[PDB]
């Protein structure tokens, strides 16, 4: 919605044998990574194998989520990508096997085909009978056209719509049979003598003509998740929005495999594979890892990208230190790809397309400083300078960031290695780790 | 043939017509 | 065309009717001891005569352990119980993980129920209810009765209904016209759907058109079920079925894992033995496979100790890839595959063998031919090779990236330059781990 | 066994029939071991809670000599803090504070059960003068009610609506069932009528229960007029949840008849086919050898709702004349449904191209004079004989036996 | 009754004693350790005494050497009737609930309370059932013909007995049990009839039976606390059952003993591998042995000199000295060649498999060579081996299949100590490269 | 930002009027409803429609009570009697809400500020609905 840090990627940058160009769709540079990642883009759209693990491993501020936002702009509509952090799986309501269940199967969606009915048509005549405590409706509907006329039955949902966006016998409507909704077109009849008590200031819409009632073929894709969440309880779907689905039992998670492979059996439903994406990978328990490792080896199952920036760290949950924090186990069965860092061409261009992206004019010299400031710092402190130096550049009422500019926001606005050799020479001023402190200047 | 419709039953229930020139509430 | 996942290319164990492994049956290479043992095992569950017989897959990673469970899982088919598990699934937030080992051992252990039904069912022709003399006494329903008309194939019924049926009656929305299905078991009301003899098209609920069914209104059916213990257990801790006030109110609050007591599962298995005892039920013992078994703490492992002694436990099938590792949630003791000493006197050690060239080489040809991927020998030489000196599931995994990178160049075949841009694009553990060590910033 | 063969090739359900997919109803009930029927709701659960009748006439109910009506008393009313006539300065206290019209109505929510406080709440008016307002999203609430669409404030709250309407959630189907249904437990206290009392008021309250339900509207028309009962003086109902479609308000599954199409392969081809062919505007006649197949389809074509008559050996010789002539004579019959032999012989089908052979490979000379029952004189379009059956079975056999009995027979 | 085939334990029948509580050397499915069998008949004796409560029981030993099988033995000779707790140290570590409140809910399921009540039960065959209704039902008269094979007899229902009649179906030829209190009717199925199946009632039909109940201070404790009911021994969400509750029952247990009305039958609570409990839940123990309403407790542990949990200190056993203060221990031996071989010949002719003199000196050798319980386990796997070459008798070459098929501890720890670099060790290191 | 047409005031008349041909077997078909809202300087008489009088008759409007009518919804909503009927009972319950300002009827330009948590946290827990 807003001006994001990923926000000018659109796609990978990707021709049609596979091959990056150097500069396209906002990402610039990685040859062999936005190779690789169009390999996984592909791999994920030919949807034939399952469950496998893609590492995308690398030192900060290089691209590895900007990669995987590549993927999942390059990856288009109703295809299921669940982006999440490790550190969202840790739940006081859920264990970590039922949350990282979850964020499996939100992954895998189930395309439905359904045949529904359109119902479009003028209203002549509306009965609704109600008992008195106006508990039990039930009525007919008079709706015609230019040509037709019919008289439908109405049931506690179809009168409970009616009421709401109130029609009033000669408003144009359309009913969607299969999904209940009514959507009031306009009104026709224009009748003189209104009550004046609503705002009738409704559009005036033509009677249709033709049929009455045409058959219509629809197509909506549902989680697996959602399908789980929904069959749980007799209010799962309250529970889809507030979340309140606490260790959802394994013969729900059956039996609706089971109906997902009698669906498409059927050829009611298809499944759709996507992308489940764990950002910060190593911020995750050897629980977590050890029940990854059998989740992947089932058929209902996405394919797993992961992206984390540690070296030789600790496993969490352990006492060891493995390589990118991942066991082994896990580490055997993953794919890994390696994002390497950058240079000073791929940074000022990286910085121009960000400038670009924010409809901030850089000078010349200002982004060869920006890019300069780049190369000594890292690459984010230099993107985040860029926006300050357009509020800089706006207070003295100019629509062009010149050095200057610049300048003061690298004075004001300080980076990690500034900050640490201030504090290392102050150091009484600051609590220590022995908490420490002299607010005292004499 | 011609199926014949559902039968249609409404005791002691409160009608709502409305028509094109004029609405009605029959209550009780 | 299908899909498969790291999987699906093994049907079975792939033995004789003597119990002998051959070498490639069932999309299994080698292991011809450990699948002899599995074979033996599948034989001691299908005789149904044991409880609490538990084994351990022994073996390094990659190694096919996992896959010889699956394997057992298909050789004993579909109607035998098989409930897959994972260490950290024990580890619950609503209830304790002894309560969860106990209720996948009761899941693990399933029946055939051979159910007859009591079933009044039929087209909706009256509906009157009997109104009572005072209404607004407090105690007692407002109606006192209600009579339904009930037509269905060659007979026709009218039936006075209690109250209580008749809430069930009407909140599944029965009106005139309606084809239900009353089951006198549970009180419990299924409306079909509208009958098809009155006219069709002039609905505006997409309801279903249901034809009138043959046979007499009032019916006795008998039934095949199959459910497990567990099934039963819960069925009877959050009771749901009944038209009562309790069941009414158990469909509508949030489930949750409570501790089923033990006096409960006594009397369902009181009930079952008597379901037996009249022939009507079969009793099916399965399989409860607990993959990754080092990452249970000692506490399920005590209770492990204590439950597979049990007259009633299933036979569980462990595997573990650890070599002599601590136990979790202790300190000091030293013990193989992560399994204390007292649970491994109780078990019974399957090793599992690693992999030869050829064998690696074959593993890799027969996934590709499950995967739909045509090689050439040279890059499945490379392959066997590129396997034998990375790892198995490195150089299995690079198949689908080599088809990918074949299908772009516009070619059916895999070729040695697909298998060397394969290695160049992606890398295992050794090459990410060498490059971690070689850089200055954190990689 | 060819027959065996024959009748798993066209539709596997001719030896077992799928039956309802219900929970297994763990309850001792009323079976019967066989001008209305009384049918009572006596669904009992197997296990019993045997209680002796010491307990229940020493520590429930209340007798000379136990003290549990007077310590009742002592707890809930004379040592209640609510109490008017005791703590007459907290009940004023608590009366500024919620605004509440009644000071003994803190009394009266702290001596009522919850589902029952629940129930028997009502929304009374409430002075200004008190501390307890009205924050800002309970009131957006309160305002978008019966706010009708095209509304902002209404539209930003009706998020789950949208998201029911737009995802077709409604038209959706069951995918999960309990495995088990059972009641709750019943205790018995064995020669005590008021346990029994006890148990059938706790168990089927009529308050709670008639909030579960709804009175019929005949009824509650009876009560409001002819009794001059006000609506206010009701029994509240309706109280239960709404499910989400019509599907998930029972766990019993009836047996679906698409499932009933897509497990027989011969079926699913010809509803393919026969949907464009009633599309196109024609008319079919199909041919077959088993009176089981004959019903099945006809079971077909009751969900197809395709006006079709059947011809079989067992209808009587009076009616071959009608079906005939109203085949002939009326368009709007669509499906033929033919035996072999039944009528293939000198009937007079001259309005039909379109032939079908379910199963029919019997012999190439009963077969060849099947198609011959429509290709005669008077015919008006092209003629299309269609057969279909599934391969690698024992059709297999059976068609290339009559093939070699058809080279035979061409040869000879 | 409650059938279950096989287990690990269903040899034993009970502690073999004679009169003078001295062991024979092979009764009951238990062979050897005498001298714990004769304190565990000591032991079995205070409990059938049931004038001394709160009494610590200790069996320590070395693993697989006659602990559980000593609480089994136990408990099948205690009789039914009188409670036997069966808990684990793991099991008390609840999430809805304290260790203490699960400590004390598992010492009160031990104590029983013997109640007995006489009722009046009306059983027989249905000879023909004559309702005559009216138009709208209010009024019904009726005719109930039972009879049994001594009796005949027609009885005039009221409208209740008619609309609990015609609730569950009884028709002619039922035999059918009711309560004329409380008005449940129960069908036991249908008479000897061809034109499920029991038979016909005898003697008279209103009949006064003596009933016999054991109730649990648990159940009584759920019932009496009015948070919860009855439900909660079934869900068991019982939820921290107040103490005020506790008092209340113990002195209305008090009450009813000092009057005749009930009996005290306290049992035993066996808490299987009593080591995996905490200090807190050592010293709950050590102050709920000093209660009247306290069953004799029953602890095994194999540890010795292990650190005590929830502490940083090693303690005997596991157990922290005052708690061993408070507890007679009972000591377990291990077994020689002979008692060994008896307790194998004695696990093959309980799960059926015939076994040869050869095939039986083998599972000695390797039952005294590796252990017990993997000799115990091998009978079963060999068999099927037996069965799978079309053999009854299992031979030696069967056992030596089995032996080279499976693996015991030893033979595993050998195997993982020469291939360590094909696991994973203690710092997650392994090599799944089968070059270099 | 909403624009809402308001009517309120207190209720100086409330004639249900039947209609021309009663339906038989009913009591009051009702043809429209007749309020009279007077407010400040100035009163008008209504014609609503006739599913508003089961509104009236749910919410308990009154003559003399001030009531406030929104356009497009109906929704009767009474907020109290008028002061100027405050001294006909010694003992009451109900506020005497004093006579609303301004015209009968108005188009009132409101802003609502409100955070995004507040439509998640609105959206989360369903509408106030009719369900245990
Ligand atoms: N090739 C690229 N194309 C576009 N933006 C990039 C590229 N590489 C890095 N960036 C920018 O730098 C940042 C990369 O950091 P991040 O996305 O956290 O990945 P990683 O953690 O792998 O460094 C992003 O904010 C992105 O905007
Ligand atoms: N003997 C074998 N024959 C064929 N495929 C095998 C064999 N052993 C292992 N595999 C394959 O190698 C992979 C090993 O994974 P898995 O068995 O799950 O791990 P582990 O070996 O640690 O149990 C499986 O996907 C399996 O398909
Ligand atoms: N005296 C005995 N008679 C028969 N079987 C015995 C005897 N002692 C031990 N066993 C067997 O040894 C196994 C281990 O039981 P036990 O040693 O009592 O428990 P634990 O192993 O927990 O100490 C049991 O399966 C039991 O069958």
């Amino acid at each position: 919605s807003l001006i994001a840090a990923h926000s000018h990627i659109t796609g990978l940058g990707l021709d049609e044998n596979l091959q990056p160009r150097p500069t396209s769709e906002g990402m610039v540079g990685q040859l062999q990574a936005r190779r690789a990642a169009g390999v996984i883009l592909k791999m994920v759209q030919n949807g034939t194998i399952a469950g496998r693990a893609v590492l995308v491993a690398g030192p900060p501020s290089t691209g590895k989520t900007a990669l995987a936002m590549g993927v999942s702009q390059s990856l288009g509509k109703d295809v299921p990508f669940t982006a999440i952090a490790g550190s969202e799986i840790f739940s006081l309501e859920l264990s970590k096997t039922e949350a990282l269940t979850q964020a499996f199967r939100k992954s895998i969606g189930i395309k439905i085909k359904e045949e529904t009915e359109l119902i479009e048509g003028e209203v002549v005549e509306i009965q609704i009978d109600r008992s008195i405590t106006g508990g039990h409706k039930q009525g007919k509907l008079t709706i015609k056209t230019t040509d037709m006329e019919t008289i439908y039955e109405l049931g506690n949902k179809m009168i409970d719509g009616l009421t709401k966006e109130k029609v009033l016998a000669g408003d144009v409507i359309s009913i969607d049979k299969a999904s209940g909704k009514i959507t009031k077109l306009g009104r026709s009849f224009a009748r003189s003598r209104d009550y004046d008590a609503m705002g009738a200031d409704t559009r005036f819409v033509q009677c249709p003509e033709g049929e009455l009632q045409k058959r219509k073929t629809v197509v909506h894709t549902v989680s697996l998740h959602e399908i789980d969440v929904i069959n749980s309880r007799t209010q799962g779907f309250l529970a889809l929005f507030t979340g309140d689905t606490g260790e959802i039992r394994s013969e729900v998670r059956d039996q609706i495999n089971t109906k997902v492979a009698e669906w498409k059996e059927e050829g009611k439903a298809e499944i759709v594979p996507g992308v489940l994406f764990i950002d910060e990978v190593h911020m995750l328990d050897i629980e977590c890892f050890s029940f990854i490792n059998r989740a992947l080896e089932d058929e209902f199952a996405p394919i797993v990208m992961m992206a984390t920036n540690r070296g030789v760290s600790k496993t969490r949950g352990t006492n060891y230190k493995s390589p990118h924090g991942l066991p082994l186990d896990l580490l055997d069965r993953s794919i890994i790809i390696t994002t390497k860092s950058y240079n000073e061409q791929e940074i000022k261009t990286i910085l121009s397309i960000r400038a670009q992206e924010e409809e901030v004019e850089l000078s010349s010299d200002a982004l060869d400083l920006l890019t300069k400031t780049g190369v000594e710092t890292s690459l984010r402190y230099s993107s985040n300078l860029i926006s300050v130096a357009q509020q800089i550049a706006m207070k003295r009422k100019n629509n062009t960031v010149e050095v200057e500019d610049v300048k003061r926001a690298y004075l004001l606005f300080l980076d990690s290695a500034r900050s640490v050799k201030y504090v290392q020479e102050n150091e009484s001023q600051y609590i220590d780790d022995q908490g420490n402190v002299q607010i005292s200047i004499a | 043939f011609v199926k014949p419709r559902r039968p249609y039953n409404s005791e002691g229930m409160t009608r709502i017509l409305r028509r094109y020139e004029e609405d009605l509430f029959c209550t009780f | 065309v299908t899909r498969t996942a790291a999987h699906t290319h093994i049907k079975g164990l792939g033995l004789d009717e003597s119990g002998v492994a051959k070498r490639v049956e069932g999309g299994f290479v080698g292991q011809i001891e450990a699948r002899e043992a599995c074979g033996v095992i599948v034989d001691l569950i299908k005789a149904k005569k044991m409880s609490g017989r538990a084994i351990l897959l022994a073996g390094g990673p990659s190694t096919g352990k996992t896959a010889l469970a699956l394997a057992i899982s298909q050789e004993l088919g579909p109607k035998v119980p098989f409930c897959p598990l994972v260490g950290s699934e024990l580890y619950s937030v609503e209830v304790k993980k002894t309560e969860t080992l106990m209720e996948n051992f009761r899941r693990a252990i399933g029946l055939r129920i051979k159910e007859t039904k009591e079933v009044y069912e039929g087209e909706v022709t009256e509906l009157t209810p009997e109104d009572a003399e005072n209404p607004l006494g407090g105690y007692g329903k407002t109606i006192s009765h209600v009579i339904v008309g009930l037509k269905s194939a060659k007979g026709t019924k009218t039936l006075r209904l209690d109250p209580t049926i008749y809430e069930s009656i009407q909140r599944e929305k029965v009106s005139i016209g309606d084809v239900i299905y009353i089951e006198a078991n549970t009180g419990a009301v299924k409306r079909v759907g509208r009958s098809d003899a009155y006219a069709t098209e002039f609905d505006l609920e997409t309801e279903e058109y249901v034809p009138l069914p043959k046979g007499e209104v009032h019916k006795k059916k008998e039934i095949v079920q199959d459910v497990t213990l567990h099934d039963l257990d819960v069925a009877n801790a959050r009771p749901q079925g009944g038209q009562d006030v309790i069941s009414m109110m158990g469909q509508l609050l949030k489930p949750k894992k409570t501790e089923i007591t033990e006096k409960l599962r006594q009397e369902v298995n009181k009930v079952v033995a008597k379901y037996i005892d009249q022939g009507v039920a079969e009793l099916i013992p399965g399989v409860l496979f607990i993959d990754e078994v080092n990452m249970l703490d000692i506490e399920i492992f005590t209770y492990l100790n204590k439950a597979l002694e049990s007259n009633i436990a299933p036979v569980v099938v462990l595997a573990s890839n650890r070599g002599m590792t601590t136990v979790r949630g202790t300190e000091d003791v030293i013990s193989p595959h992560g399994v204390p000493p007292d649970l491994i006197d109780r078990l019974l050690i399957v090793r599992t063998l690693p992999y030869d060239k050829d064998e690696i080489r074959t593993i890799i040809e027969r996934r590709a031919t499950v995967e739909r991927l045509q090689v050439e020998s040279s890059a499945l030489d490379l392959l066997a090779t590129m396997g034998t000196e990375t790892s198995l599931r490195y150089a299995l995994q690079l198949l689908a990236p080599c088809g990918i990178l074949a299908q772009t160049s516009n070619r059916k075949e895999i070729v040695v330059n697909d298998v060397n841009e394969a290695k160049l694009l992606f890398l295992d553990a050794k090459r990410s781990t060498k490059i971690l060590e070689t850089s200055a910033n954190y990689l | 066994a060819v027959m065996q063969f024959r009748k798993v090739c066209n539709h596997p359900d001719l030896f077992e029939r799928a039956d309802v997919d219900s929970p297994f109803s763990f309850t001792t009930f009323g079976k019967t071991t066989s001008k209305f029927t009384d049918l009572i709701y006596s669904s009992r659960n197997p296990i019993k809670y045997s209680l002796p009748r010491l307990i229940y006439e020493d520590l429930i109910l209340p007798n000379y000599n136990n003290d549990v009506d007077i310590a009742n008393k002592l707890k809930n009313v004379k040592f209640n803090i609510f109490n008017p006539s005791t703590n007459y300065e907290l009940c004023l206290f608590l009366s500024k504070l919620t605004g509440e019209p009644s000071l003994n109505e803190f009394f009266r929510v702290s001596t009522t059960p919850l589902l029952k406080r629940v129930i028997e709440r009502t929304n009374g008016p409430k002075n200004t003068d008190s501390l307890s307002f009205k924050t800002i999203t309970q009131e957006l609430l309160e305002v978008t009610r019966n706010a009708p669409s095209e509304g902002v404030m209404a539209s930003l709250l009706n998020v789950e609506k949208h998201a029911y309407e737009r995802e077709y959630l409604n038209c959706i189907q069951r995918g999960y069932h309990p495995n088990v249904s059972a009641p709750p437990v019943t205790i018995e206290v064995l020669g005590s009528s008021h346990v029994t009392n006890s148990i059938n008021n706790e168990l089927f309250d009529p308050l709670i229960s008639q909030a579960l339900s709804d009175i019929p509207a005949i009824t509650q028309y009876n009560m409001h007029v002819k009794k001059g009962i006000p609506v206010e003086d009701f029994p509240k109902t309706g109280l239960f949840p709404e499910p989400l479609n019509k599907n998930f308000s029972s766990n019993i599954s009836m047996p679906s008849m698409d499932r009933f199409i897509t497990e027989s392969a011969k079926l699913r081809k010809l509803d393919e086919l026969l949907v464009k062919l009633k599309s196109e505007g024609h008319r079919v006649l199909i041919y077959f050898q088993m009176t089981k197949m004959m019903d099945l389809m006809e079971e077909y074509l009751t969900y197809r709702q395709y006006n079709h008559i059947r011809l079989d050996g067992s209808s009587k010789l009076e009616d071959r004349r009608d079906l005939v002539h109203d085949w002939q004579t009326n368009p709007e019959i669509f499906v033929f449904l033919l035996s072999t032999r039944a009528g293939g012989l000198g009937i007079n089908l001259t309005a039909a191209d379109t032939v079908i052979f379910y199963d029919s490979d019997w012999n190439p000379t009963i077969d060849s004079q099947a198609m011959d029952r429509a290709h005669r004189l008077g015919q008006t379009r092209q003629v299309t004989v269609y057969r279909l059956l599934v391969r690698g079975t024992i059709e297999e056999r059976m068609r290339d036996r009559a093939k070699q009995k058809e080279q035979v027979q061409q040869v000879v």
